[PDB]
């Protein structure tokens, strides 16, 4: 999961190039091409919200459930920022609902932090453990709590 | 031409948002009831670095209009952080471009380019700054400092952090005013009268190695060098010069407003035969950019690209000029740190200068034909915009509070349109830097509070380990210089470094970063630009051939007003 | 015109003798030296508010004039406390009289005065202060701050003080340099090369609201907005505007000096045609008041009127022009809280705009008369001083039969003795009618204050801190600039002070608790006592001597030098120490 | 009132015609302003003897007490006025009286060196040994300041 | 004595012209200055060798102590003025002399590393173990100035 044509490909997808991801992909670029700091071009589409970006690599089998070297996946970064649509479209294709990173931080918990009620459901329906404690024993309830989204606390019940 | 005013201040160890949102908005905020200003614009650089360009309206008088603007920044000056004022503010009235570079090297090799670079700062910079004509000077390297190189294994072992090292090298590298003996008013019949003398400024890298930490349970004692190395190093690290692929240093002269370029050429020479004679062995002088027999190459690599990088980029410019171009170029002086634009790990520049006129027969080897051939040769290098020199200006502003992220989207949006026009715009591209992957940190305020760690211990752990901290002053033979506190290198790489950083706790027990912080991966702007007080993004481009810039300038704002709601713009420059 | 430069500072909180004895008296000290001057005055208001200003002769540059006075003035600025460094001192060199007023409404009307005060200052006012021949803006309002409304009951149920509240916040709304991984020099080979990014300036109320204050022994987390009301609110409270009865905020612009008067009315219309196309629905430029079809009308009630009273004299003047002069009056634009005697909850000023000159047909319909009638029918109006009138009119009658009189204390007398000689002198002016008309003075009368002493012996033995004493004190009644945050893409203040509630009657000094070393809490009433006492809300200097400006005018047909006479011979009887000088029309 | 409004303005500036002019027409005698100071309080704080005699006269009340617990002769021993204070105590001022602090006019006579108003005080039965909130008396005043002609009078 | 002032005055700057003319004269060989400074002091402060031997030779008290127990000696091994050293120790100079602080002439050159003069000093026998008033031997002082050479030659 820790991963010239590859680096183009990475410049694409966090571009936006729909037409130029496509090209690299029939060339035989690397799906899972990383960076410095290990963010596959399925990162950099799920980070910047290009939505068909992300099924396109996943078309050409990009690691839906890549890490970053603080063990970030795609679906952590989509539901950080609001995008509910690759969120929609990376559990669709496997991508591990209840993934922590270095810091015990799931993608439930990052929704909760930034109000992303839509998405809190979404990942809730596909079996996100409600109960994941972070390192510092936190949950998304008490992250509900903390900021004072009574919306939040009433999804999660 | 229209004369222009530059604010610099400087931020050690701060990111872009943090010097633009406490440097670069206050003095903004604080920049009225100036007369004739034309137009204002500003760089917040991740370099902790800012520049506040103020252009006045023309026949404006650069004395009345620096004073103005010095007298308003004085009023701001306590609004400002003091890591920033303590850095020194500067306020310039200097031409944009370089009047001539003072290139130093040594012959016989027995001095490094980082003692090239002291030597110019400590004996050569001031001289040269107070003659008369000389708007700007840049050195290119920078003035020695006490380095104190931290080890967090050591400060661990002693229960110390970096709060301790800079709380004793403030007590025990301290200058104190201890009055005199029998002074006045005095007893009658006092016959003796004699000044006290207590601390004094620490002078040598021993010294400060015998700093006193803490004396241990058991009586053995922490010396300052038991927890760092101690070394003379530069203030920064940033700006490396080449004279002809040897170790350089030198001095970069920009004219002031105003001024008379010759003669202040002139005086310039004057003042350093005065330097010459007390040069070290090995010390030379040469002329690499005297201004036609001169011209320049800037090298711009992507946002995120390191110092060896761009030291890579510059090798083959100056291979180019030094094997391709021999018959034409007597030298190359390259500077790597230094670009067009500001500062930064990714830019670099080169001074070439051409042999004589009269040995260089044919138009072939003139000036402007060697710098076509340059660029085109220059042109097949990738991931760096290198270009050899001897259209139309545009800011896109954002007008109500949209933030830098839709920003770039709306910037973004106007680039993919004018691309989609290719007989009326060519080569339409910003003129700054791009988001870059950053490490964002977060300090758990309640696990901090339930060890009983400081946020205070915390920050300045944090910042004088990795970004470095300006302690006090000492002196370096003879001359008021600074000390730096910063980690090692070996100490501040990695992401799992951050875990190895101790802070210690009100109860005396020593925490790791990593009990009280969690981190991610996100993207943020390396360089963030305004314009008269509202952020901005510069973008550049020239009318396709056959067509007019008022043609091309009008389609600009045709494209720019079904932009996004709140997405203004402006002319500036040429375009105004 | 004499060239005038003008000193401003702001000290939050403070008194009119706090203001002169830390900021004015520290500034004046080094007001010498300077070229071409013919006088120094100023005003020290229990507004938190000084205002120096420097007179010179005609002919003097401008810029010369400003350099020299700041120059003066960087020799004090390091003596002046910090928090009035921090609001930014200001050093000005304008025309004492508005040359237009931009007023900003909302159609729609679903934008607040407050709102519509927050948009002009954040959006609008730094671009017209930045255009050259604007010397000086006014802001008819006040700009957004993070407002922290303390709750006494709350922070003294879970220990806390504001002085915590202070620390919190300067701890958890901070912008924090943390560096770079692999930044240089580096181990050579460094690839990975990022800035570090930690804490970062809030945004909102809801992040100032879980700003966390402690963690009790037994786990539960006390968090800001446990103890306070979380919002967003002016840096003050002091001015409010209307525009025809609507909500309103607005610009005071005021000309530099020696600028283009038309010039600068052009470039201020240019800038706001920038703004414009980028206004939230429903905001509009209205026009005002543009320098003859204009008129401001001077309100004053005595010191010590509250803003509720001062509004509903506005609102009496208001209403006249809306209906009496309707036919005439073709807008108003009233400001509460800012007059013509600079800032106070006593003061206010309308400015009126007339229809077009030739839909006022006939002599009754003039400035002249208009103003004349305005003035006479709020003559009624009791205690409350109104007058109508049009600044060039006035002007040309003042200089023809007015006289500038300043009263000076010459031997430390102090400001109770020099109230009575002013009272002695206005007294026997009152017996020389055929001389004298209508001498009075142009400053404040004192008003009650409140007095509470801090008893150190009982401050000591309780292990309470003063600093802890006065900052409780000072920020729960008075407000605290603690430090900056981000509103919208924008630097704004964040300020500290008790809820409304807490801080009105006398007897809510007791409910306010300051934590002693020991950790026990202690009500002020413990180691305070109070007393009522009379004091100025404004004092005014002369040349750097304690002085009492009195204003008046010759009688019918006599010369100004015979009014002149008159006061000098009645000044000669005055106590021992009391001195006098002319200024203004009268140097 | 509006009566007792020109009352309390008039005893303040010391318009001696018009206090009476004022009492003659009904004008509240214990009109009392914002802060609870009656016509009696700002005649004694301003030091007007003669109208302090005209409000005494016309049944002005003489213990009459602010919002802070002050009295009229706690002013007038404050601030030195030395007529008022025999004025005052002529028709039953509570030569004891204690404000909200405890603290009695001796207190305030003798912390700013009326010595002779003290005299008049404890002639017209001053406690000396009233203590204020913190316990202190007239004697501690006096100790603390260094005045050594108090410090004899109050033995 | 007037020749006493004017030859500390000549010691002090280094003329051994005038120095050997008052001499001749009379001049007082221990006269003090108000530091209780000898010509020899400032002599050995200011490396004048030949003064040093001049005055030697006319009786000057070589072990004399300045206001705070300084020795001639202290001052010439604190600067690093060997031949000095080597003239006063021949002649008597007390080569464990202490000042008020328990510091010795072996302490002074060992701080600011005379390392010559440490040789010639504990060749006439100082006490290699002598403790100022803080207990620090000339040893202790060569670790905490990380001075190498002198901690082996004191081994």
């Amino acid at each position: 999961h820790h991963h010239d044509l590859g680096k183009k490909l990475l410049e694409a997808a966090r571009a936006g190039r729909d037409d130029e991801v496509r090209i690299l992909m029939a060339n035989g670029a690397d799906v899972n091409a990383a960076d410095v700091v290990g963010w596959t071009p399925l990162h950099l589409a799920a980070y910047w919200g290009h939505l068909e970006i992300v099924e396109v690599l996943l078309k050409n089998g990009a690691d839906v459930n890549a890490y970053d070297t603080l063990g970030s996946t795609p679906l952590h970064l989509a539901a950080h920022f609001g995008h509910l649509e690759i969120v929609e479209v990376l559990l669709k294709n496997g991508a591990d609902v209840n993934a922590k990173d270095d810091n015990g931080i799931t993608p439930l918990h990052l929704a909760a932090n930034r109000g992303h009620l839509e998405i809190v459901e979404v990942l809730l329906k596909y079996g996100a453990d409600v109960n994941a404690q972070d390192k510092f024993g936190k949950t998304a309830f008490d992250i509900s709590i903390n900021n004072g989204n009574e919306d939040l606390a009433e999804i999660l019940q | 031409a229209p004369p222009a005013v530059t604010i610099s201040a400087s931020y050690p160890g701060a990111d872009a948002k943090t010097v633009q949102d406490t440097v670069t908005q206050v003095i903004e905020q604080n920049m009225n009831g100036i007369d004739n200003l034309m137009y204002m614009s500003s760089n917040s650089d991740s370099t902790g670095t800012v520049q506040i360009t103020l252009t006045f309206e023309s026949g404006t008088d650069a004395d009345i209009a620096q004073v103005q603007v010095q007298n308003k920044l004085q009023l701001a000056m306590p609004l400002l952080p003091q890591e920033v004022q303590q850095q020194g503010v500067s306020v310039e009235k200097s031409s944009s471009s370089f009047l001539m570079v003072v290139g130093v090297i040594n012959t016989d090799g027995t001095m490094t380019q980082e003692d090239i670079s002291d030597y110019v700062a400590a004996n050569m910079k001031d001289a040269i700054s107070r003659t008369s004509g000389v708007g700007d000077v840049q050195l290119f390297g920078s003035q020695y400092a006490m380095r104190i190189w931290m080890n967090p294994n050591e400060l661990n072992k002693f229960q110390l952090t970096p709060v301790d090292v800079i709380t004793a090298i403030k007590a025990q590298n301290a200058q104190v005013a201890a009055g005199q003996l029998g002074g006045t008013p005095p007893v009658k019949g006092q016959q003796l009268n004699a000044s006290i003398i207590a601390q004094t400024r620490l002078t040598s890298t021993e010294e400060f190695g015998k700093i006193l930490l803490k004396v241990n349970q058991d009586g053995s004692r922490v010396l300052l060098r038991d927890v760092a190395k101690i070394e003379l190093g530069g203030e920064n690290y940033d700006i490396i010069a080449e004279f002809n692929g040897q170790p350089a240093s030198g001095l970069g002269i920009k004219l002031a407003t105003g001024a008379n370029a010759l003669d202040t050429a002139a005086a310039i020479r004057a003042e350093l035969a005065k330097m010459e004679p007390f040069f070290p062995s090995g010390l030379k002088i040469v002329y690499p950019y005297d201004t036609q027999g001169v011209f320049m190459t800037m090298v711009q690599l992507p946002a995120g690209a390191t110092q060896e990088r761009t030291q890579k980029v510059l090798n083959e410019v100056t291979h180019y000029y030094l094997t391709k171009e021999k018959n034409n170029v007597e030298s190359v002086f390259a500077v790597n740190g230094f670009g067009f634009a500001g500062r930064g790990q990714n830019t670099g520049i080169a001074f070439v200068s051409l042999k004589d006129w009269a040995d260089r027969p044919g138009e072939e080897n003139k000036v402007e034909a060697i710098t076509m051939r340059a660029t085109r040769a220059f042109s097949q290098i990738k991931d760096a915009m290198v270009f050899a020199f001897n259209g139309f200006d545009f800011e896109l502003i954002d007008q109500a509070g949209l933030g830098h992220e839709k920003l770039t989207q709306a910037r973004n949006q106007l680039l993919a349109e004018a691309a989609k026009h290719p007989d009326m715009l060519t080569s339409v591209r910003p003129n700054g830097l791009e988001d870059t992957p950053q490490f964002k940190i977060d300090i758990d305020q309640e696990k901090a509070q339930a060890l009983g760690v400081s946020i205070n211990d915390i920050n300045t752990t944090l910042g004088a380990a990795w970004g470095g901290s300006y302690v006090n002053d000492f002196i370096d033979r003879g001359r008021v210089k600074k000390v730096y506190v910063m980690s090692e290198a070996k100490y501040r790489m990695l992401p799992d470094d951050i875990g190895d950083w101790y802070v210690r706790a009100a109860d005396g027990q020593m925490v790791p970063f990593s009990a009280f912080s969690s981190s991610r991966w996100e993207y943020g702007s390396p360089r963030l630009e305004r314009y008269n007080g509202l952020p901005s993004m510069e973008i550049l481009g020239q009318a396709a051939p056959g067509k007019s810039t008022g043609e091309a300038m009008e389609l600009m704002e045709q494209l720019a007003s079904k932009l996004p709601t709140g997405v203004g713009y402006d002319w500036t420059g040429m375009s105004y």
